[PDB]
Order: structure tokens, then C-alpha cells, then sequence
């Protein structure tokens, strides 16, 4: 959700990403700030949509199940990943083959 | 781990 968030978290703590941060055109935040400890689990979500975009279904599942998995995360966000990510992408999910630890622990 | 670390010391002391 919006830019700066996004922005902030994917550039890290490395010059990567050309993408300003905040309504400032400048580049000066954008060699820092590297979603860590308290804002990693909030970092990895941003991330997971980075992956899709740099088309990754292996990778992006993973970030994906990492955060659900998470008893530190709320409960009543499961209904809402699922929902909105793991049921439309049924298909892409489907063609990748699923082993009986992934299965159980889910 | 990082984020998991942080928050199991929380509750723990809580």
C-alpha cells in the first residue's frame, strides 16, 4: 500500500532500487533503512510482492506461508492471506508438487 | 531468529 512503505523496505540498508522515498525526490534514505527485527515481518510481505512481480511462484509461496506460519502474527489474518492470494492462484500453486512435512504443518 | 527472538522474550516476561 502506497510507495514510500515499499520504497523504504526493498531498497535496504545497500543503494538498491533508483525509487524515491517519500514525496522528496531525494535519494538519501534510499541507501538506508532496512525492515529488520520488529518491521521484518511487515518487510517480508512487501518483499513477497516484489517476487511476484519478478515473477517467482516457488519463492513468493514460501514468503507467503513463512508469515501465516508466524504465532506472533494475528489469527485473525489467516482467512485474509489465504483468501486473497493462495485462493485465486490456485493453478500457479497446483503445478508445484507438495511433499507430506509442507502439507501437516500448514 | 531475529523477529521471533524479540517476541518470545515479550511474552515470557508478560
Amino acid at each position: 500500500l502506497d510507495d514510500p512503505v515499499l520504497n523504504a523496505i526493498v531498497s535496504k540498508n545497500s543503494p538498491a532500487e533508483d525509487d524515491v522515498i517519500i514525496p522528496q525526490d531525494i535519494l538519501d534514505c534510499v541507501v538506508t533503512n532496512s525492515m529488520r527485527q520488529t518491521l521484518a515481518p511487515y518487510a517480508v510481505l512487501s518483499q513477497f510482492y516484489e517476487l511476484r512481480d519478478r515473477e517467482d511462484w516457488g519463492q513468493a509461496l514460501r514468503l507467503l506461508l513463512l508469515l501465516i506460519e508466524f504465532p506472533y502474527l494475528p489469527k485473525h489474518y489467516l482467512v485474509l492471506l489465504v483468501a486473497k492470494f493462495l485462493y485465486p492462484i490456485f493453478l500457479l500453486d497446483d503445478k508445484k508438487l507438495m511433499d507430506e512435512d509442507s502439507v501437516a504443518t500448514v | 531468529f531475529d523477529g521471533p527472538c524479540q517476541n518470545e522474550i515479550d511474552l515470557l516476561f508478560s
